[PDB]
């Protein structure tokens, strides 16, 4: 197993966008000495729950500031944006880093962005597919040439051609059945995320395996990735207290048609939260019910910075 | 007296890409040590003519590995990218580097970019004044709205905040008249362009002036630039041959850039940008600039550039050396400019 790190960036009233982007450096140029491969990066929009909107512009900056660590767009929506860009920005980083950044792309998960962005609902996936299908050809031939319903223009070099040849290695993130059905298919690693159930992790890592095995892909090879969340304290109580209160407009923005209470001690109990003991126990269950061979932490919860390092170094030394 | 140091991420026929990439990385590290202040970036997309087509995230890398150095733009294509999504990249580059970002926007020379990512090149200056007001909205407030003729959406959350008061400094690359009225309404400062001569920029200048005057701005304190293609060599006639044989090839690579998609299906996919476009289309070579600009000896490279300060009164200095070879002979250029031309730069009396 690698470990890692993400970072969501969650600002509130009293924790400004500001604070928190420097924060997110801090963290970075902490850990950068220690044994984390990964610094992946959240996209959001328009909202608290995320101040990092453009995560490959941030993925430049931690690049330009780190020397050790990898550096991943976590979740970088590509079915809201121009492929164009996406593509020609990745092998940007591909070639300014010299192969230190790492692919992570999702399709759209707020149809709100998606209108916002004049992106179709009706035909979300195969906009997705397209907008994929573009950007892959330009990491593996430096060109691409759509002529479709979504996009069709002329013959293009995608400047800078990819450093590492096939581009930057890439993950989806695993959104839907649809997606994790395309991603099998490809060959291609998921990440499984925080958000997600327990169950709903198991169900896409079983369908993925499934999929692949009837295509005949070999994903042997394959190393999926999770996102945890991670908050400890020898006083567990109040690790979840501290969740909580961070996670309270995220569970009312984005699981606004499912149960509060239910989802909220899902969350709690789920993810590394509680006693390290707690903690390390709910890190083993995920990993077991996705199979994911590489797990991405955030620490972001614990306020007390102090404290947060010190939850980091015990997490390094094992 | 402030520097700058354009970057314009050329690909020489003999260059690989991957070799423009690392001269690019090489070159921006390289400049605080030389005694520029600030490194600018140029874009372009899909030829030689330039390989940069994101400013903005190599200035977040840049950015990332320096401390005091200061990036920009030189310059975005404003109307070819969402305005929300830019100011996003904006506000992060201004919070990430605490505020060391300068925002140099154009409206855009080439057609591909317009066609690649479907909008309007005959609407680029509504385009470039629309996605400025919204932007700057966004930096001024913290929540952008459209409602107009060329764009719509509802109010959003602009995150993260503005790091510098009413946004990143913004910088119009401006060679018409009316793009120089346009940076004058606002108080902008300008970056003048390295083929017009001293009195074309000072005719620029007195116009800009009498503009912002009008609206109240101090014209004395506005950060205008000039810009240089630059050559300095103890032996003149070389420095000239160096600069006069690239601006052979670089004028070529933009006419190549102009031409295409020349015999090409003008068929466009999906219009994710309806509002951009107008049912109408709208109704010069440089050989001899190496006369204009720092080419030749220090001492004639203090001519030009002082003679270029006096009649316009500016301390900001942006100078190109891409012309001059290997990787190693732009940073003995660069240093023979900050040895024997730097110290001898003197503000306007
Ligand atoms: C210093 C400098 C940088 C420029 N950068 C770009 C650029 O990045 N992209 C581009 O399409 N054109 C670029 N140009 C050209 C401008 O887009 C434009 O054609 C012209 O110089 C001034 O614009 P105006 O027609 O609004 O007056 C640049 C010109 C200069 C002098």
């Amino acid at each position: 197993m690698k470990f890692g790190l993400f970072f969501l960036n969650f600002m509130n009233s009293k924790r400004s966008s500001d604070q928190v982007i420097e924060e997110m450096l801090d963290t970075a140029h902490y850990v950068d000495q220690l044994k984390f491969d990964t610094l992946a990066v959240y996209e959001n929009h328009f909202s608290n729950n995320g101040v990092v909107g453009a995560p490959l512009t941030v993925a430049g900056f931690l690049l330009g500031m780190t020397k050790n660590a990898k550096v991943a767009s976590l979740n970088h929506v590509i079915t809201t944006h121009h492929p164009v860009r996406v593509a020609e920005e990745a092998c940007l980083l591909d070639q300014m880093s010299e192969g230190r950044f790492a692919f992570g792309f999702s399709d759209c998960e707020k149809s709100a962005d998606m209108r916002f962005f004049n992106r179709p609902t009706d035909s979300q996936f195969q906009l997705f597919s397209e907008c994929h299908k573009i950007i892959n050809d330009a990491f593996t031939t430096g060109y691409c040439h759509p002529n479709n319903d979504f996009y069709s223009f002329p013959k293009i070099s995608v400047n800078p051609h990819a450093f590492t040849e096939g581009g930057p290695a890439q993950f989806v993130n695993a959104t839907s059945k649809e997606v994790v059905e395309w991603a099998a298919k490809l060959g291609l690693p998921l990440v499984f995320r925080w958000d997600d159930s327990n169950a709903q992790r198991k169900e896409y890592a079983g369908l993925y395996h499934e999929v692949a095995q009837a295509h005949g892909v070999d994903v042997s090879q394959v190393r999926h990735k999770l996102t945890l969340l991670v908050n400890q304290n020898v006083d567990g109580e109040a690790a979840r207290a501290e969740a909580r209160v961070y996670l309270e407009e995220f569970v009312r923005e984005s699981y606004s048609n499912t149960d509060f209470e239910q989802k909220m001690g899902e969350l709690l109990s789920e993810n590394a939260i509680g006693t390290y003991e707690e903690s390390t126990q709910a890190a083993r269950v995920a990993i077991e019910c996705c199979g994911a061979a590489d797990l991405l932490m955030s620490f972001e919860s614990m306020e007390d910075k102090a404290q947060q390092r010190a939850v980091i170094d015990v997490v390094n030394a094992n | 007296m402030k520097f700058g140091n354009f970057l314009l991420t050329y690909q020489p026929p003999e260059l690989s890409q991957t070799e423009v990439m690392k001269r690019l990385v090489n070159l921006g590290k390289a400049s605080e040590g030389c005694g520029f202040d600030t490194v600018w970036l140029l874009e372009h997309h899909f030829t030689e003519f330039g390989l940069l087509g994101n400013p903005y995230v190599a200035a977040a890398h840049l950015l990332g590995a320096t401390e005091t150095l200061n990036v920009g733009t030189a310059a975005i294509v404003l109307p070819t990218a969402h305005p929300v999504r830019q100011a996003e990249d904006v506000n992060l580059l201004d919070q990430m580097s605490k505020g060391r970002f300068r925002f140099g926007i154009c409206r855009g020379l080439y057609d591909k970019d317009f066609r690649v990512f479907g909008t309007d090149m005959d609407n680029s200056r509504a385009l470039m004044d629309c996605w400025y007001d919204l932007m700057k909205e966004g930096f001024n407030e913290g929540y952008i709205a459209a409602d107009n003729e060329h764009i719509k959406f509802p109010k959003i959350q602009l995150n993260p905040s503005a790091y510098t008061q009413g946004g990143a400094p913004v910088y119009v690359v401006a060679e018409s008249a009316s793009t120089t009225e346009w940076a004058a309404e606002r108080g902008l400062p300008m970056i003048l362009s390295w083929i017009i001569n001293t009195h074309e920029k000072k005719a620029q200048l007195d116009l800009y002036n009498e503009v912002a005057t009008e609206h109240g701005y101090d014209v004395t304190k506005i950060d205008h630039c000039l810009s240089y293609i630059t050559s300095v060599d103890h032996d003149s006639n070389r420095a000239k041959d160096i600069c006069r044989n690239f601006l052979g090839h670089w004028y070529d690579s933009y006419v190549n850039a102009t031409k295409i998609f020349d015999d090409s299906d003008q068929t466009k996919g999906y219009d994710f940008n309806k509002g951009q476009w107008r049912d109408f289309v709208l109704k010069r070579r440089i050989d001899y600039s190496y006369e204009i600009n720092p080419v030749g000896t220090p001492e004639e490279c203090i001519a030009i550039i002082q003679q270029d300060i006096d009649a316009t009164g500016i301390d900001n200095i942006c100078c190109g050396f891409e012309a001059n070879g290997s990787e190693e002979e732009i940073i003995a250029s660069m240093k023979l400019f900050q040895s024997d031309v730097m110290p001898y730069l003197k503000e306007k009396q």
